[PDB]
């Protein structure tokens, strides 16, 4: 049952990741607030 | 000086009302005005404005008292008389009553003298084509087989121009505009006498002023007033319908159009009287009614006639917004205006789209200009996130697949997100092709997905973009100082605050002038964030010239530091990440560019010669893209291309900056309507103003917003499982979509299934579009099965439509250009004939109009001078005599006469040697009967003119003939080394140098002073040599009309030079004259020279006798190429005809081939199967080593040290002078340098918008076959003899024809030609003349490299030199 | 215990998607200049970049 547990805690940090890269991309796309890419 | 600097003679640019306003309430000149229509000129206190500027009030009140005392009428105040004060577009239906036939003798002198010049040649010239389509097809109806009808001839197109209608106009209105001239050249003097013209015909009164025109028609009783724009707006509109009226009149092709364009004229006209500006948006909705006609006619029944309908339906609102017309009446004159384009071919159809610019421009406002951009602007925009992501994820798919494409197949640097599965990490991990289908399903991870550094850009990898001129806005502090002094001067006064400097600036003066100039220091501005927060930062838009769309009418300017910002960005997007993403077919080649679209084209004409593949298409306009793009949408694609880039910050600069800044219409005539906003920052959204814009500017950004839309399609044409090869441009989009269909089925069910499968892929691309902000409407997308549209031509079932009526339109008397010479205009009359010549028009028929307008516009300078001289004696021999000035104007250019277009330009675009191209034409003028033989050895037996070592290798092909360049390109060589000498910028910190026309004239000794003189090999290694860059880099300078000005203001000419360039035209007629008058006493031996002789032995002879002072006898090779069409001895076979060269000895030929059953617009099955026609072929090394990422200057160096040892040989001295003429352009020893060249075998010696060549309408179906035929000079000679059987072919059927009942075919017998000549080159030649010392600039990165091999490289150049030498 | 959180992880699971679901099919939009007030008074944003990390970095 861990093993089940792993491999659904797997798909719940992809879609984490996805929230957040979309949350972030929400935030940098305020004009209001000018945005630099690192390096 | 002022003699040069004339004023316009064409338009150039935008007519302002308000300009006119203000010059005729200066005046007080009557008018019908309504105090609105004025705007912002009411307010003003006309008194102190007329009491400054005391000169212009004299003028203008001198013309106010001379028209109320010829029409006393006027004084009549409240419109109580019957006289009409009209403005410009209203006077559009009176314009051909107003003529000063009396009272006026130089165009009628002109009219006599160019007849009388015509009627000495037209006979000469109709055995010149004669004798050309009897070479060409053994047969002497080649020219006439579609029209026999009547054959005009060079005076009965010299007649039908000057008894057109629109001739009286045309002269009168050319009369106005000399006289308007010579008044702006006497005021600028400082004459300030006899400034004011009156001409007081009977029925037609006008006055000319250096400011106004006042013109009056006793007929109609209507008065109206013309500043010098408008004068040159009417003067070229109307040169345009004379010339698009006669030659529909000339060629039966067009022939059909003509009525329907004058009755088109008319009833504009007549809608124009009642309007007024807005006519010119019914003349921009028939611009899209001309293609609605086009897909009117197409199988498709859900498709035919949407775009008919809704453009009826926009004019139909267009005619009636302001109630002019009631509904019957509107739809009365649309049924009218309709029936004008019904029951025509689709070429056509497509060639109405000459009557754009046949109806002038429309009168501008700042304020009418500024609402159109505020509305696109400054709006709310709701985008969707998964759109814009969808696309982003695209977009990153794209980028990577296109650095896999190059690269050696390797993925960039990428750095995936958290939510990346496994499949993609193992893509990554293998470095494997991203397959659309995959990034549609996979979009949340192919996006959010950062590519690192791929690129190692940098600002100052191009020169030639810091060398181009662009308009700079003024400092905001000073944004005033645009606007006219004399409008501005009280409401700064009530201000109590000082007047705003005026602002002349340019920005490559700024950038020329600068001590410390780094572009690396320019970039910073953008991405330190330091644009954000200048105070200095001021953009503007401002009025555009020759555009009679609302849409486009502005185009902004910026400061000097973001001028340079925006174009390092652009520079560095198209240079690196724009290589990346090819979906789109767009290249800068022409060449595979129009192949490649004549492909996309022909996707669904398939023939019977299973399953089969079917095509629509789909175009869509992208010009109000540039306005709705936003931040909101573009950041994230910014965003990773700084990143692929390195820089934090640079390419969302554009939305950024303008969300901050008030921007305005800056037009000096339209100062702001209240008084009291004298600063930019606190103005409204009103009036001239358009406060924080949200969008972007056109052309500005263009390449990322090009980027994002290829994504668009990409993403739209993956979501619907659809097949679509893109060729997006920034303006007009193409979308071929591509299916499959049965193919037994018939063609209109096939279409039917193209569109049905098309109507997905269209679905998509509005949805996604839609997301990321542009609403597609119905005006912009056109659907069609047949047709779509590129470049503003149409591609109409395999074929580009021929538009040859709007290249006829702008066939006028003179060239914009600053020295005005003879022979730019009849330049500039050739390459418009070239344009005839390759849309459709008898090439008959063009070759004539040639003749006749090169005689007439020698004829017009010659009773039109331009400048006034003492001695009139050259201008007097040639008005006397016509004779010389047909003989003159029959000259090839190259000879030193004014005919610029040669008989083989009629088929080939590619002429190789111009002289020998010149010599047949002059032979064949001689033969016919146009010239004398006397004549040819008078060129022969001319005396040597001026020439050093420099001109002979600077411009090969060239004589020892003075007076061959014109003063145009010395003005611009003048500008260039004025503003190269001014340079103190660090980089060109070394290009320039004192005695550099001193150093290249030894440089053209060391390689021209041999035993054999090759000329294109001295101008290569010159062009590839560190002068050759240090020229090429000073002709990297703009040299425009404002430069040039500057150059003259800052670096005066000398007296003599001031003459000299005053009275080249007359000084180059008086060279002319000792040739062109009577048989000189030549030496003996020229008489061996023949008419019968071949071109190529009289251009030797030629070259040798005219370089003789140079050369002392010795001889030039290398240069002859024989002439296209008297090489070819062609035949055309018809049915039981049998080939005479093929019978008689001779057996090499190319064999061209048309099957019959042929017709076009018809169904693709019965007709033969099509294919890309052979359209040319450019560039296509096997170097010992190649040599990745090489510097310009190592690309230079290994391409002077290959052509050097191809040339004078491959001994040690030759190899030790190529490597010195290397190392004064890099760093390499002599052994890498060895080892790296390419091979020196079979140099090609090559040396350095959209216009096809032809229609290709029936050389799509041509076999060709060189079998029976040898085959760089071979190469270039049998494409151009395939080149030459194509055009025939298509000059056999021209458009006026349209089947082909029969097969023909074409043999083409270049063999049994004694043009032909075999070929010896390579001797070893070692230099007379020791090794001139060259300086270099070392330190100067774009000239010389100290580094161009890194040690990596070294060692494996050393590592290869030394395997060749032991594997041997 | 741990047979506890194995079904309660199961409905956070669920919602993280739906969350995601909404979050895919938001509106960005761009309140332009409607009202058309001076840029002076418009101007009220940040002049200055900020170098903030967008999903990897
Ligand atoms: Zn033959
Ligand atoms: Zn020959």
């Amino acid at each position: 049952m861990v093993t089940q547990i792993k491999n659904e805690l797997s798909t719940v940090k992809t879609t984490l990741a996805t929230i957040e890269g979309m949350m972030a991309t929400v935030k940098i796309m305020d004009p209001g607030n000018p945005t630099g890419v690192p390096v | 000086l002022n003699e040069i600097l004339l004023p316009e003679v064409h338009l150039n640019s935008p007519i302002v009302r308000y300009k006119l306003f203000y010059y005729i309430l200066h005046g007080q000149l009557p008018n019908d005005l309504e105090p609105d229509d004025l705007g912002p000129l009411a307010n003003q206190n006309w008194k102190a404005i007329r009491a400054e500027e005391s000169q212009v009030h004299a003028r203008l009140k001198q013309i106010r008292v001379e028209l109320i005392a010829r029409i006393p009428s006027l004084r009549w105040t409240r419109s109580q008389r019957e006289i009409a004060i009209l403005i410009w577009p209203r006077i559009l239906p009176i314009l051909q009553a107003y003529d000063l036939r009396q009272s006026m003798q130089l165009p009628t002198v002109w009219e006599k003298l160019t007849q009388s010049t015509v009627n000495l040649i037209s006979d000469g010239l109709e055995r010149v084509v004669l004798h050309i389509s009897n070479q060409l097809t053994g047969k002497p109806n080649l020219f006439t087989r579609s029209r026999a009808y009547s054959i005009p001839s060079t005076r009965e197109l010299s007649q039908i121009w000057f008894n057109n209608e629109w001739s009286g106009s045309v002269k009168t209105w050319l009369m106005i505009k000399y006289r308007m001239r010579q008044l702006i050249t006497n005021q600028k003097t400082g004459e300030l006498t006899d400034l004011v013209t009156i001409v007081d015909t009977r029925s037609t009164l006008c006055i000319i002023t250096p400011e106004l025109v006042a013109l009056y028609s006793s007929e109609h009783k209507a008065l109206t007033y013309l500043t010098f724009e408008m004068v040159l707006m009417v003067t070229d509109m109307l040169e345009g319908r004379l010339n698009v009226s006669s030659l529909c009149t000339a060629s039966h092709y067009l022939s059909p159009l003509k009525k329907r364009i004058e009755v088109l004229l008319t009833l504009v006209d007549d809608l124009a009287l009642l309007m007024g500006d807005k006519v010119y948006g019914i003349v921009s909705s028939l611009e899209s009614f001309v293609y609605a006609q086009l897909q009117y006619g197409d199988p498709v029944i859900d498709i035919k006639g949407t775009f008919y309908g809704f453009i009826c339906n926009e004019i139909l609102d267009l005619l009636t917004e302001d109630n002019i017309f009631t509904e019957e009446e509107a739809n009365k004159v649309l049924l009218d205006l309709t029936s004008q384009f019904d029951n025509l071919s689709p070429d056509l159809t497509a060639e109405l789209l000459c009557i754009m610019r046949l109806w002038g421009h429309p009168t501008l406002t700042a304020s009418q200009a500024a609402s159109k951009v505020r509305e696109s602007m400054c709006a709310p925009k709701v985008l969707d996130f998964q759109t814009i992501m969808k696309t982003l994820a695209f977009f990153h798919a794209i980028l990577i697949n296109g650095y896999r494409r190059s690269h050696n197949g390797i993925w960039p640097p990428t750095t995936l997100h958290g939510n990346a599965p496994k499949s993609l990490i193992e893509m990554r991990h293998d470095n494997s092709e991203l397959k659309y289908e995959y990034v549609l399903k996979n979009w949340k991870s192919i996006s959010m997905l950062r590519i690192h550094k791929c690129f190692d850009a940098s600002p100052d990898e191009d020169l030639s973009i810091f060398m181009k001129d662009k308009a700079i806005s003024c400092p905001r502090q000073d944004w005033m100082g645009v606007f006219r002094r004399s409008l501005i001067k009280q409401r700064y006064r009530d201000a109590n605050r000082p007047l705003p400097q005026p602002f002349n600036r340019r920005l490559l003066l700024n950038f020329l002038e600068d001590d410390r100039f780094d572009p690396i220091k320019e970039l910073e501005y953008v991405t330190s964030g330091e644009y954000l927060r200048d105070p200095e930062f001021c953009a503007s838009y401002s009025l555009k010239e020759k555009e009679i769309k609302a849409t486009g009418r502005i185009f902004a300017k910026m400061t000097k530091r973001m001028r340079s910002c925006q174009v390092i960005a652009e520079s560095l997007l198209a240079n690196h990440a724009g290589k990346l993403m090819r979906e789109n077919g767009v290249v800068l080649d022409q060449l595979k560019l129009t192949k490649s679209l004549l492909t996309m084209n022909q996707i669904g004409i398939i023939s019977e010669h299973g399953f089969e593949i079917a095509a629509c298409f789909l175009t869509t306009d992208l010009t109000k893209y540039c306005l709705n793009w936003r931040y909101q949408v573009i950041i994230p694609f910014a965003r990773t291309l700084n990143s692929m880039y390195g820089i934090p910050h640079l390419f969302e600069w554009i939305h950024l900056r303008l969300m901050r800044s008030t921007l305005y219409v800056g037009d000096p005539f339209n100062p702001p309507s209240d008084p009291t906003q004298l600063d930019l920052d606190t103005a409204l959204n009103d009036d001239i103003f358009i406060v924080s814009p949200r969008g972007g500017i056109e052309g500005l950004c263009q390449k990322l917003w090009t980027m994002i839309s290829i994504s668009t399609i990409i993403l739209s044409a993956t979501e619907a499982n659809t097949r679509v090869m893109s060729m997006v441009q920034g303006d007009n989009q193409a979308i071929a979509i591509t299916t499959r269909v049965v193919r037994s089925l018939s063609h209109s069910e096939k279409k039917e299934q193209a569109y049905k499968a098309s109507k997905l892929f269209f679905e998509r691309l509005r949805a996604n579009n839609h997301g990321i902000g542009h609403h597609l409407k119905e005006q912009e997308t056109i659907l069609s099965s047949d047709f779509f549209i590129y470049s503003k031509r149409v591609f109409y079932k395999g074929r580009i439509l021929t538009q040859a009526l709007k290249n006829v339109s702008k066939m006028c008397l003179t060239a914009d250009i600053l020295g005005d010479c003879s022979q730019a205009s009849c330049s500039n009359l050739a390459t418009t004939v070239m344009r005839l010549t390759e849309n459709g028009v008898e090439k008959d028929l063009c070759y004539f109009l040639n003749a006749f307008m090169t005689i007439r516009q020698l004829c017009y300078d010659l009773v039109f001078p331009q400048t006034k001289s003492l001695s009139q004696d050259i201008t007097n021999a040639y008005l006397n005599h016509p004779i010389l000035i047909s003989r003159l104007c029959l000259l090839p250019s190259q000879l030193g006469g004014l005919n610029f277009l040669s008989c083989s330009r009629l088929f080939n675009r590619n002429i190789g040697d111009p002289l020998v191209s010149a010599i047949a034409d002059v032979k064949r003028l001689i033969k016919a009967g146009c010239l004398d033989i006397w004549v040819l050895y008078n060129i022969l037996g001319r005396r040597p003119g001026k020439g050093k070592w420099s001109t002979l290798a600077a411009d090969p092909y060239t004589l020892n003939i003075d007076y061959l360049v014109p003063s145009t390109t010395f003005l611009k060589k003048h500008a260039q080394y004025t503003l190269m000498e001014r340079s103190v910028n660090p980089m060109l910190r070394g290009v320039f140098s004192e005695n550099a026309a001193e150093e290249e004239e030894e440089l053209a000794q060391y390689l021209l002073d041999r035993e054999v003189v090759m000329p294109r090999v001295a101008h290569v290694i010159l062009a590839q040599s560190s002068c050759g860059r240090r020229k090429q880099i000073q002709g990297y300078l703009d040299s425009t009309r404002t430069i040039i000005r500057y150059s003259l203001e800052v670096r005066p000419l000398s007296a003599k030079k001031l003459n000299t360039v005053i009275e080249y035209n007359l000084l180059y007629l008086s060279y002319n004259l000792e040739i062109i008058e009577k048989p000189n006493i030549v030496q003996p031996f020229l008489n061996a020279i023949n008419v019968d002789t071949c071109s190529i032995d009289i251009a030797r002879s030629l070259r040798k006798l005219s370089w003789a002072t140079l050369l002392n006898g010795r001889p030039i090779e290398g240069l002859e190429t024989p002439d296209p069409i008297e090489l070819v001895h062609g035949c055309l076979i018809i049915g039981s005809d049998e080939c005479e060269h093929c019978s008689s000895g001779d057996d090499k030929f190319t064999w061209f081939f048309l099957p019959k059953g042929i017709r076009l617009d018809d169904d693709p099955a019965s007709n033969p199967p099509i294919r890309v026609p052979y359209i040319g072929s450019k560039t296509d090394v096997a170097s010992m080593a190649y040599i990745k990422g090489a510097s310009v200057s190592l690309k230079s160096a290994l391409r002077l040290a290959g052509v050097y040892i191809w040339a004078f040989g491959d001994t040690e001295e030759s190899w030790q002078d190529a490597y010195e003429l290397a190392s004064t352009r890099v760093n390499l020893t002599l052994e890498q340098l060895q080892s790296l060249t390419p091979l020196p075998t079979s140099a090609n010696l090559v040396h350095r918008k959209f216009t096809p060549a032809s229609s290709y309408a029936f050389s799509s179906f041509v076999h060709i076959s060189n079998d029976c035929q040898i085959l760089t000079d071979s190469n270039l000679i049998y494409q151009q003899v395939m080149i030459t059987g194509l055009a025939l072919i298509e000059t056999w059927n021209n458009p006026p024809i349209n089947f082909s009942v029969y097969e023909t075919t074409l043999h083409l017998h270049t063999g049994s030609s004694c043009c032909i000549r075999p070929v010896e080159s390579c001797v070893v030649n070692p230099p007379l003349l020791p090794v001139p010392l060259i300086n270099v600039p070392q330190m100067n990165k774009f000239v010389y490299d100290p580094e161009p091999l890194s040690l990596l490289e070294m060692e494996k150049i050393e590592d290869i030199a030394y395997q060749t030498r032991i594997g041997g």
